[PDB]
C-alpha cells in the first residue's frame, strides 16, 4: 500500500 | 530534467494542466504526458500530475493501479524498493544519483511506464462506447464513420491480432446496407483509399 | 525534444485549419532536424481525424516494404524508428556520413499527406 | 509489415 | 475379394441391399457402390446385382448394357461377365503379372448402366431449379449440384452450366451481387459473397 | 493398413462415403476423416480421395492445396502424394527404425484443404449468431462453438471471441447474469449460472 | 487392445466420434465411452481423446481432471497417462501375472472428467422437473431419471429424491394415487400403480 487514498501523490507516510 | 536537477517550466506545466482539463481523457492525452515527460524525476512526475484541478475521481483509479504496480515490483526485489519509485519515500539527491550512475537505473523510465499503464485503463474507462457498438447510419457520409470507428478502436484495448481482425472484418460487417454490397465486391485485399473512394459519392 | 510551443502549433493546424495543400510544407516546417522519435511524437499528437492518420500509416508501410526488398544497416521498420532505438539513430545522424532517415521518413509522410489531401 | 492497423506510430513489436 | 477367392462377408451385402432399397435411386448411389464392391472378383459382383431384381424396369437396363459392352468387347464378353467363366478363372486373370482386370472392367461396365438408372429417377431437369426468396445460398449449389450431376451430359456443358445457368436462375437480391462479382467468378468467390444474404 | 499393405476394408469406404454425401461438410467431417483413414499408406488416402471427386468444385481445392505443399516440400512431393511413389516403396518409409511418417504428413496436407472447404461451406459468419429470447442457454452455445470451430482464425482470436463477443450476442436476460459475473468468466461457471433462464 | 499391442480399429474410433460430435454430451456418453474403449492401453485412449480436442472449453476440463490425479497418485503419473511412457512399457505393466491395472485406471480417471462435462451441459436442475397435466408417468420417470444420473451427487441424496421429490413434482391427479400408496414404496409399485392414468 504505497499510496493511501485522499492522501497527494508523494506524500511521505 | 537532468543536467543536476532542472526545474521544470511554467509553461510545461501550464500546458499539461490545459491539456487535461480541456481533452476530457481522449487517448492522444497518453502521447501528450508522454511528450512533456522526457528525462523527467519521479518527484517532478508527482508534481506534474498533482496540479491537475478537476477529474479528481479518475485520478484516484490511477493512484490504485499505482500500489499494485508496486506491489508486484515489491514482489519482484526481496537497491530502491516500490515506494522508492513513486519518490514517496526518496530524496531527489537520491534520484538523481540512481539515474547518474553508471549504469543508470531508470526510475523515471519505469514510474513512467506504470503512470501510462494506468492512463490506459482509465482511458478506456472513458471511452463512450465499445468496439462493436459502431454502426452506420442510413445517411451518414462513409469518411465520418470510417473516422468515428478507427477512433473507437483505438480506443479500446487488446493484442495486435485482435485489432488486426477488427480492421479486417467489422468495419466491412457493419457498415450501412447500401455501402455493404459495394465493399464486399471490393474484395479481401482493397487498401483504405479505395474503399473509401468507392463510396465517396454515396 | 520538440519544445510544447512548437507540438501545440502543429496540432492547431490539423485542428483548425482542418486537410489543405498548405499543411504538407508547413508539416516540413516544424519538422526541421526531427529524430523519428520525433516524426513519431508529432504525429501521434494528432486527436481527431483519425482515418486520415490510418491512410498514412498504410503509405508508411508500403514504402517501408519496397525499401525493403530494394535491399548496422538499416533495414525495412529501422526507418520509422519503431525497431530501433534512439541512441542508434542518433549515432547514424551524427556519424559520419550521416545516413538521413529522418528526410526519407519525411518524404514518406510528405507522399501520404499527399494522398490525403487527393482524397478531400 | 512495419505498422498494423490501430497501433500507435512508433509502437515496437 | 481374393487373399484363393474370399466371398464377400455377410453384413456388407446388407449395407448394399439398404442403399437400394431406401436411397431410390438418388444420385448417391454411384459412389456408395463403387465402394462396397471395390476389389471384387467378377463372379461376386453378379451376387450384388441378384438384389437390384426386385425392380423388374431397373434390373433390364442393366441387362442390355452389359450386353452391349459385352459384345463391344469381342476372356469372351460372356466370360468376364461370369456368365460362363468360373471363380478359378477369374482370379487367374486378376492374380496375373501384369494383371489383366477383369472385375474393374466389369466395375467400369455396371456404373453406366447405373448412370442411366439414375437420369431416369431423376425427379428434375437441371433447367427448373430456381432459388427461393427465402432460401439461403449455401443450401441453393447443395441443391442445384445434385442434380447437375444426375443430369450427366458431357464435361464441356457442365461447364457453361455453372459458370451461366446458375447465376441466371438466382432470386433477384443475390443475382445483383453475383453479377456484379464479373464473368468467370470461382465457386469459392461467388459463396463468400453471398455468405449471410 | 500395414500387418506388408493390407487394403482398406470394403465397409469402411462405404462410412467415408457416406460422411461426405450427407453432413454437405459439416465441421464435424474432419474428425471421422481422421479417425477412418488412421494408420493408412498414401497410396490409401488417395482410394478415400476419389469420392471427393462428386463435387467439381470441392475437389479442385484440395488439387491446389496438396499441389502448394507438394512443391513446398522440395521421397518428393509427387512421390509422397502417391502420384509417382509405388505401394511398395510407401511401406518402406514407414516401415522404417526411425520411421519417415508419410502417411501422417500427407493426412496433414488433407486436413488443411479440408479445413478450407469447411469455410466454404459455413452456413453464417460468427459475427451474425444471436440468441434467441427463448432459447435456452445451453444450446446456444453449443449452436456457437460449431461455428467458431468453422470460421478457423488464428488461435488468439478465437480466444477473444468466447470470453467478450459470446457475452455481448447474448440475450439481455442472460446478459444481465452473464456481464454481473465478471471478466475473465470460464466457461464453467457461465453456463451454471445461467442453468435454467 | 493386446494379443503385442493392437491398434484400435479404424471404425471404432469413427463410432467414438459420432458419439462426441452428435450427442451434444448427454448423460449417455458414459456407458459408449465405457465400452467403446474396453480392454485398451493407455497409449490408445490418447487417441480417442484427441477427438475431443475439437471442444477448447471441454478438453481442458479433462486436462486439469487428469492432471490432479497424476499428482496424486505420486509408472509415474504422467507415465501411467501415456505421457511419457512408451507402448512396450505399458503392456508389460498389463501383461504381468498378477497385472497392475494401467488402462482400467486411466479410463476410471477420464469418467471422472466427463462426469464432470455432464454436469455442465446438463440442460436443467432437478429441482426444475415437472409433471405434465397431460403427461404419461410412464414417460416422465425416464425423463427424471435422466436428469438425476446427471446432476451426480452422493449416493444417499439420490435416494432421497426418488422416494419424495419425484412425488412432490407430480401432476395432481397422479400424485393422489401415488400419496396414497404410502412412504417407501419401490419403483415398481408406482408405475403399476398409475398405469393408465
Amino acid at each position: 500500500p504505497v499510496l493511501f487514498p485522499g492522501q497527494p501523490f508523494g506524500q511521505p507516510p | 530534467p537532468i543536467v543536476v536537477h532542472q526545474a521544470i517550466s511554467p509553461r510545461t506545466l501550464n500546458a499539461w494542466v490545459k491539456v487535461v482539463e480541456e481533452k476530457a481523457f481522449s487517448p492522444e492525452v497518453i502521447p501528450m504526458f508522454s511528450a512533456l515527460s522526457e528525462g523527467a524525476t519521479p518527484q517532478d512526475l508527482n508534481t506534474m500530475l498533482n496540479t491537475v484541478g478537476g477529474h479528481q475521481a479518475a485520478m484516484q483509479m490511477l493512484k490504485e493501479t499505482i500500489n499494485e504496480e508496486a506491489a508486484e515490483w515489491d514482489r519482484l526485489h526481496p537497491e530502491p524498493r516500490g515506494s522508492d519509485i513513486a519518490g514517496t519515500t526518496s530524496t531527489l539527491q537520491e534520484q538523481i544519483g540512481w539515474m547518474t550512475h553508471n549504469p543508470p537505473i531508470p526510475v523515471g523510465e519505469i514510474y513512467k511506464r506504470w503512470i501510462i499503464l494506468g492512463l490506459n485503463k482509465i482511458v478506456r474507462m472513458y471511452s463512450p462506447t465499445s468496439i462493436l457498438d459502431i454502426r452506420q447510419g442510413p445517411k451518414e457520409p462513409f469518411r465520418d464513420y470510417v473516422d468515428r470507428f478507427y477512433k473507437t478502436l483505438r480506443a479500446e484495448q487488446a493484442s495486435q491480432e485482435v485489432k488486426n481482425w477488427m480492421t479486417e472484418t467489422l468495419l466491412v460487417q457493419n457498415a450501412n446496407p447500401d455501402c455493404k454490397t459495394i465493399l464486399k465486391a471490393l474484395g479481401p485485399g482493397a487498401t483504405l483509399e479505395e474503399m473509401m473512394t468507392a463510396c465517396q459519392g454515396v
